[PDB]
């Protein structure tokens, strides 16, 4: 696990490898 | 007929096409359309996969990280109009960061209303200098496109004859299509707002962009203004009322439509069902009418708000009484000012402060229109009511003829304002009645207005001596009460033809004023005969870190030679 | 004088933020 | 927002985890 | 003998010459002497009118505005050396605004030991390039001259033929006068401290400038360092104490002196008869000797004193304790660094505060020696116990290695200090250890140290590949933690035939880092064979209102070619 | 009289005009 | 001092009269 | 770039006030 600052495309591949499956929806209200 | 289809209000979808099934007989969405963030797709997951019932979209469609994806001719063959009520920065079509992404094929697209388009990091994309966007939008200086496969000039992005128009624009003939099959439309010059037909002619007077028939209300394509039931109308006949700027409905539609948040609970007005009333306004128990009453506010989240597009400014559409505080921050690169204007402060008050940070292209301050106090029951930290920094064309705040403003706590606090010059900055203090309050460094007095020269005192040429190679002024020698404060005399020379618009000389010896002969003047022998010239000269003086004595200039004059 | 550009690779960034600001919070509900 | 944490400090795989489901 | 007139301590003469006869007979003023504002004069008021009795002068000399005078070769034929303990802005002659003033014939003028000379507006004076100031002056380069006869070149200030050395300085021969008759006095490169005789045989040991005979200490003219009765000497003997660095006197002189103020009471201490007695120190009733003893405080009016030259330091010789507040302002153009030094603050507190305000040639701090602590207890307006302002040349605080820094109250304030990086302003505030205490905007953030890169972090080049017409650098790309704030490497070259000491590269894709393929490189075409080139690089970055990340450079370098 | 703010020469010779004579003696202490 | 009242304000006859002696 | 010799003018100028403020009180003793 890298202890970094993070943004961009990078940020997007971190937040990929650590969703994996379904990982967010968007149902704020329905 | 004219919207066989259905409306199915927006939803947005993620991570595989299993709901897309959802939004497939509808003809017109209302709301917004997203699609993003599928990793794991493949090319053959479109060629079974079409919908040409949507036809026009309210508000904005974005497009995000999907991979295997190239085109978008078969997911939408017939999207034809983006109005664009809710946009996105300013944009109401996002194409972005689309892996695969190479072409788009979006012929039928015919008008966006309001709003632009972004293009970014999209590797793959070409066809891109074959569309005119003038035809479609109007504000073309608004869309931004780099990071692309044109950028690397490899496409040749061609159609094998005639067809497609090939229409100079800058430099020569730019032929115009969507794929190498599909051209770009053209109507006629006469035809322009609401489209034309398929050999030339106009359509209807309610039709916009395509119509089924020639002049025909019932066999348009898409209603330029209005709908209503096979026939786009130009408004609302009785009992019969507007909804969301696209169609009329009956009391009863929007009488149970306020029946369901037992979320935009409606009302009607003029004509128009509406989300809620604007001040001095009420409610109606038989029929949700904006009725008159004695005596809005739109109280904030954490009492603040960072404003910085369209989309941050209709969330305060409306607004009178603004229970919070205000940061207006426009990394911009272009005016916003009447979009920014035509929804905005219609208020007086702001209970906290306000606070300008770095926007770049706010000129001016006058889209706030009827603004006249600040509370400030909260302040900028360092105990400010008000905050500049950073606006690099920021000139005028208001005209301070029938504008007026009252400040209650707080100070100002200025930086860094290179065209702001100081005088309308006292003039803001004096309108303010807060001028006992200000310490030092409340104004940055080094940095604002130091581009150009502004305040008060002004030359005044006495002698004209001119010849086919001489040019001589005289002016009246003016002194600041520290007489040793003037260095010299910038003088700033040129040539102007048309009259829509460097040397310097050292002063002359002070020493009376009975008979001061000491009328400056310069020679100029730079001259070309029969020519209009342009000559303006500034004072160049000592700075002080007091109440400098602010130092004149000359007007612009014209001088022809010989 | 160039000064524009140099926002302008800020006003880049501020679109690439504002991006990820609408994917970033709509999945914690708990 | 995001880069209050994922840019102004650095996120966990914990808090990484309220953005799994 | 060597000294036959009086001393006739220093008086100063007003509106007309009637008080000049009583400075007649005396052979060496101590003090200073001051002739100003006599415009009722006549030229015919000086030809009945000399004074070859004076020599030597301790300290200083002021003209200004006195009309009818054309020169000074009658009123002061014989004034020989000036000693300048008391200064005048870092000057001890002042030749000011003088009206018909045309020339000086100050040839008997051999040596000023401390000090310089300063000339302006002076609108008939000539002769002045016939004037080594390096002969008479150590620091030449603090001679201000401007507003002159001289300024409009007319002047033939020459002599008839051989006789007045013709000597090269900057061009050609200067030949070297005073008037059209006297010349400039040339001893040889022998006889240069204590001067030389006639036919430019040197003087004896202890003479200064001029001798009446060569080698004799009992014939000299003036001292170099000491007088005793006819003989000038290295040091007072027993039972004679030194007084005012010019002469030996005996135990009952300096001991009657101080029964006269019942002012500058006077103490004896290391056989010198002096004012005061520094810390630490007591008087005597027997003999007013400087004991020691168990436990200075320099008073100042109103707590403030504005410090600006010499004249207003040795107010402050030798000072402990300063019961007030200082403001350091130089408008200078010359470091007085050394001559500041030798003066100051030998002390450790300040019960006010310090504030240095538009200085100019301070590049340091280190003049103050021994300071520890500021108590603050008046603080600058504002609640500042320290200030900084528009310093164009400060770059270093202090060593922090041993100078230590406490400060009880008040917080610090930088602007304008384009030297000045951030880097030892951070570490002031950790040594004050009051960094609990600094608002915002107490450190301008965008002006100080802002005229070369600084800070912390280094490039260092991994691969260097040359040719006679190739140059090719690789380093190791470089990423602060927001990795779009990188902007560009701004590459920085010449050439360097000794090394006693322009191209922009755009950043490569990060992507990733376990091979992060992406050192960054240029290639150079602009390369001479055989040739020392000097290059190094610098990272242009984004700037954030934040705690920004530094930013690196590299080292510079140097490469030969083929 | 001029109401006006001086330095300089101009001061100089205005000072000059209000002394005409004696004006001004240097006893501060003697 | 002096500018502070012949430059800074301005000097009157008065003022001024304290330098006539 | 040349902004010391708009310094040095007013290093001149402090010149001309300290000769002034050394002329001006010496005679006020009342
Ligand atoms: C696309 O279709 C529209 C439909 O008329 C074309 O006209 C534009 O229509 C909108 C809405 O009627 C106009 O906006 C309006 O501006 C006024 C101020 O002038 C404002 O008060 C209203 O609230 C509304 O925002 C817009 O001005 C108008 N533009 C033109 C040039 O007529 C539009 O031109 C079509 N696009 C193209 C590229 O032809
Ligand atoms: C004019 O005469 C003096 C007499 O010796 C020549 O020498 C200068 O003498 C002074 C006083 O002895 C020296 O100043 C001293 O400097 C030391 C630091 O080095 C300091 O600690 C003392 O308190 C004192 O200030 C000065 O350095 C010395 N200069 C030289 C070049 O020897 C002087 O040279 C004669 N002028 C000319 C133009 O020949
Ligand atoms: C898209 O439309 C088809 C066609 O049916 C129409 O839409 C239905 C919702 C209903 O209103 C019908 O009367 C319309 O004719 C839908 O397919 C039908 O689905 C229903 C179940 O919802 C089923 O009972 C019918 O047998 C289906 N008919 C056919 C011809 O397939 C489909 O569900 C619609 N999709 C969406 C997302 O609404
Ligand atoms: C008042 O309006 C409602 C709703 O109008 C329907 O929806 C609109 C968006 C538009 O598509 C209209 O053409 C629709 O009629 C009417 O309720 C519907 O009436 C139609 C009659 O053809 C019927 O087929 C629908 O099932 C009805 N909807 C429901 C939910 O039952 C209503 O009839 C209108 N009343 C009057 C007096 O005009
Ligand atoms: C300058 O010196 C002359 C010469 O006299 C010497 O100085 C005197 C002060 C005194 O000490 C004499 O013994 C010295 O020989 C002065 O002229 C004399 O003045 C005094 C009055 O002070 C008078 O009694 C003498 O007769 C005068 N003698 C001569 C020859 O003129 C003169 O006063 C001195 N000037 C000053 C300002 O001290
Ligand atoms: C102690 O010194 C005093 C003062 O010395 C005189 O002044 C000096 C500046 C210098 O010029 C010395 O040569 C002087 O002697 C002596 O008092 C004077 O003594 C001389 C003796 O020749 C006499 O002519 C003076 O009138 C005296 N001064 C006064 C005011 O009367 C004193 O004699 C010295 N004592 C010893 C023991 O040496
Ligand atoms: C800004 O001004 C306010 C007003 O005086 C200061 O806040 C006061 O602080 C004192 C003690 O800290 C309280 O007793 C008052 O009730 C506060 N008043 C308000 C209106 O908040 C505050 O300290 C000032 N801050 C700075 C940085 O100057
Ligand atoms: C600077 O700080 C001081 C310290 O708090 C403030 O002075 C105090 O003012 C209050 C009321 O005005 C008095 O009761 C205290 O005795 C004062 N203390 C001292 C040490 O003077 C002062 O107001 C502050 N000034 C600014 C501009 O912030
Ligand atoms: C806001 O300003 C309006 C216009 O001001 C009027 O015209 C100027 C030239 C002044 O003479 C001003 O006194 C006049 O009233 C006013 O109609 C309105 O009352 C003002 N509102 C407030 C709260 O001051
Ligand atoms: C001032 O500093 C002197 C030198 O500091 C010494 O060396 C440095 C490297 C540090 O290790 C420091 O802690 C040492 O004391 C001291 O001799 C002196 O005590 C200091 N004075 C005060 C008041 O701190
Ligand atoms: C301008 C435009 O696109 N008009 C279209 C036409 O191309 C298409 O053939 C027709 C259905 O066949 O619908 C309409
Ligand atoms: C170097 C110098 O000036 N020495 C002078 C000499 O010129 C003069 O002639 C003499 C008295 O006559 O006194 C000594
Ligand atoms: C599609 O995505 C949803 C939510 O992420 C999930 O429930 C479903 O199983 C997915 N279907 C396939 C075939 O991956
Ligand atoms: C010279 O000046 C003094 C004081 O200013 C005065 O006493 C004396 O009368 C003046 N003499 C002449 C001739 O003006």
């Amino acid at each position: 696990f890298v202890n970094q600052h993070l943004c961009g495309s990078h940020l997007v591949e971190a937040l990929y490898l650590v969703c994996g499956e379904r990982g967010f929806f968007y149902t704020p209200k329905a | 007929h004219l919207y066989p289809g259905e409306v199915c209000p927006g939803m947005d979808i993620r991570n595989n096409l299993t709901r897309l099934h959802e939004l497939e007989n509808c003809s017109v969405i209302e709301g917004h359309l997203q699609i993003l963030l599928m990793f794991k797709t493949r090319p053959e997951d479109f060629r079974d996969l079409s919908f040409p019932k949507l036809i026009m979209i309210t508000d904005y469609l974005l497009l995000f990280r999907v991979y295997g994806l190239e085109s978008l001719k078969d997911l939408f063959p017939n999207l034809t109009v983006i109005r664009g009520s809710r946009l996105f920065f300013n944009y109401a079509l996002v194409i972005f960061e689309m892996v695969h992404l190479k072409e788009l094929g979006l012929y039928n697209l015919m008008n966006i209303t309001r709003g632009s388009v972004r293009i970014e990091k999209n590797n793959e994309l070409c066809y891109l200098a074959t569309i005119d966007w003038s035809r479609i939008l109007d504000s073309v200086e608004d869309n931004h496109i780099v990071l692309n496969k044109d950028d690397n000039e490899e496409c040749g992005d061609i159609c094998p004859g005639t067809n497609c128009p090939a229409t100079v624009i800058n430099g020569q003939f730019v032929e115009r299509c969507w794929t190498h099959s599909h051209c770009q439309k053209v109507c006629p010059t006469i035809c322009k707002s609401h489209g034309c037909t398929a050999e030339g002619l106009c359509c209807h007077s309610e039709c916009l962009g395509n119509c089924s028939q020639p002049d025909d209300p019932t066999k348009c394509v898409a209603c330029r203004n209005f709908y209503l039931d096979g026939r786009c109308v130009e408004t609302c006949p009785p009992p019969y009322y507007h909804f969301q700027d696209w169609r009329c409905v009956n009391f009863s539609f929007c009488q149970d439509l306020h029946h369901k948040c037992k979320c935009h609970q409606y009302v009607i007005h003029n004509n128009k069902c509406i989300p809620e009333c604007p001040s001095g306004y009420t409610m109606n128990s038989s029929n949700l009418l904006c009725t008159p009453c004695l005596g809005k506010v739109c109280h904030l989240l954490e009492g603040e708000k960072t404003i910085d597009s369209v989309t941050s400014a209709q969330e305060l559409r409306g607004c009178t009484v603004i229970n919070g505080s205000l940061i207006i921050n426009i990394r911009g690169g272009n005016n916003l000012a009447a979009e920014l204007e035509a929804n905005l402060g219609l208020i007086e008050e702001i209970s906290g402060y306000l606070k300008i940070r770095r926007s770049y292209a706010l000129v001016s301050l006058s889209f706030f229109r009827k603004l006249r106090l600040i509370r400030g029951e909260t302040l900028e930290i360092g105990n400010y009511s008000f905050y500049a920094l950073d606006n690099q064309n920021l000139r005028q705040l208001w005209d301070w003829s029938k504008h007026n403003l009252t400040i209650t706590q707080g100070k100002l606090f200025f930086h860094y304002n290179p065209k702001l010059c100081l005088s309308e900055i006292h003039k803001m203090e004096e309108v303010s009645g807060t001028k006992g309050r200000q310490e030092r460094n409340d104004i940055a007095l080094k940095t604002n207005g130091d581009q150009a020269s502004c305040e008060n005192e002004l030359l005044k040429f006495s002698y004209i001596r001119t010849s086919f190679d001489k040019i001589l002024l005289r002016w009246e020698p003016y002194w600041p009460p520290d007489f040793r404060d003037l260095l010299g005399f910038m003088l700033f020379y040129k040539e102007a033809p048309y009259q829509n618009v460097v040397v310097d000389i050292d002063p002359p010896l002070r020493s009376n004023d009975p008979k001061s002969q000491n009328h400056p003047g310069w020679l100029m022998r730079g001259l070309k005969p029969w020519t209009q010239y342009a000559i303006f000269v500034k004072t160049l003086v000592t700075f002080s870190d007091e109440r400098r004595t602010y130092g004149a200039k000359s007007d612009i004059i014209y001088v022809q030679t010989d | 004088q160039i000064l524009k550009e140099l926002e302008e690779s800020s006003f880049r960034k501020t679109f690439e933020d504002y991006l990820h600001n609408v994917v970033f919070v709509p999945r914690p509900s708990r | 927002g995001i880069v209050e944490q994922c840019c102004t400090s650095i996120c966990s795989l914990y808090q990484l985890e309220n953005y799994c489901n």
